[PDB]
């Protein structure tokens, strides 16, 4: 997904001007990371009887 | 031009330090790489010294330039387009270009207005970036302490 | 084709802060990711790192 | 000249348009805009924007950013996760 974006804002954005800060997108990366580890069926809560 | 340790102008990031001039050969060429690094994004650029005007690695501001900048905001007689959309999109690529005499025109510009207009979050948030552009540029011009060079500045605009 | 963006270099802080801490105060467990980016250009060259 | 109008309408009517709670434009386009500023920050600086200092940004008050994080809320259905999964309808 933000290799998407990236790719994206490559062509629309001027060259001479730009640099990874303004190229990346984290949150996406930490969006997936986030609905992965709370609600899947595998992150699942931890059984401590 | 552009030898060790030279305090060496980059557009769009000011002032930077020269590092080596490195020798990292491309397809059997060897190149004459230099590495340059800048304070505020803590970022390496490695450019061969060849091109090295083509990307127009500049020279810092001397005296000439400080009072020429000075004379810009200063200059009276200004105006601007009515609609604000010409105006923005001119002025967006009059800082985009980078050249100091541009940046004091953009910013005294904006000073005037901002002094009774009034602009929005995004229109100073333009203001603020090419503030802090120019007022690192003159701090390192004059080597006069950013600090200094802000209450240096705002005793200017008033004139 | 006239410009590239690369990776390089996974890296790790420390935890911001230690587990007990971190399972009284609601806050995930966690370290910063840190990653070498560079921005190559192809027609004139340069290096964005 | 046509890209103009276009751009304007598509805007407009995704504004007034696309949430079960009918918004005005403007509160809109300043929710838009404290997302936009709020999204940059995360970007750019990094740390987590504070309301206070969305604010400062915003230059608004801080109330005034609570209320339009308040407003900007929309509806989850009534037939989606039990309290995780999909077995029962929320409504229920």
């Amino acid at each position: 997904r933000m290799e998407r974006v990236v790719r994206e804002r490559m062509t629309t954005q001027d060259v001479e001007a730009i640099t990874p800060q303004t190229l990346i997108n984290i949150r996406p990366v930490v969006a997936a990371i986030k609905e992965f580890f709370g609600t899947s069926q595998l992150s699942q809560f931890m059984d401590q009887n | 031009i552009f030898k060790v340790g030279d305090t060496v102008v980059y557009p769009h990031h000011g002032a930077a330090l020269v590092e080596a001039i490195e020798t990292r050969t491309i397809k059997g060429e060897q190149k004459e790489y230099l590495v340059l690094k800048v304070a505020q994004g803590d970022l390496t650029v490695r450019v061969p010294a060849e091109n090295a005007e083509y990307v127009g690695v500049r020279d810092v501001v001397g005296q000439e330039g400080l009072d020429k900048v000075f004379q810009v905001l200063r200059a009276p007689h200004t105006e601007e387009p009515t609609n604000w959309s010409r105006r923005y999109k001119a002025n967006l690529e009059k800082l985009a270009s980078g050249d100091v005499n541009k940046v004091a025109e953009v910013v005294r510009d904006l000073w005037r207005r901002d002094q009774e207009r009034g602009l929005s979050a995004g229109e100073k948030r333009m203001l603020a970036k090419a503030r802090q552009i120019l007022v690192g540029e003159l701090a390192l011009a004059e080597s006069t302490d950013d600090a200094k060079a802000e209450t240096i500045l705002d005793e200017v605009l008033a004139a | 084709g006239s410009m590239s963006l690369s990776f390089s270099d996974p890296r790790f802080d420390d935890v911001k802060a230690p587990v007990d801490e971190c399972k009284d105060k609601d806050m995930t467990y966690a370290a910063p990711l840190f990653v070498t980016a560079e921005f190559i250009n192809n027609n004139t060259g340069e290096i964005k790192s | 000249y046509a890209t103009w109008w276009i751009r304007q309408a598509i805007t407009r009517a995704m504004a007034d348009q696309a949430r079960t709670i009918r918004i005005p434009v403007h509160m809109v386009e300043v929710i838009n805009k404290l997302g936009r500023i709020q999204r940059e920050l995360l970007q750019d600086l990094g740390r987590e924007p504070t309301p206070e200092e969305l604010a400062k940004e915003m230059d608004i008050t801080p109330e005034k950013v609570l209320e339009i994080q308040q407003y900007a809320r929309e509806p989850i259905s009534l037939d989606q996760t039990i309290g995780d999964e999909g077995d029962s309808q929320l409504g229920d």
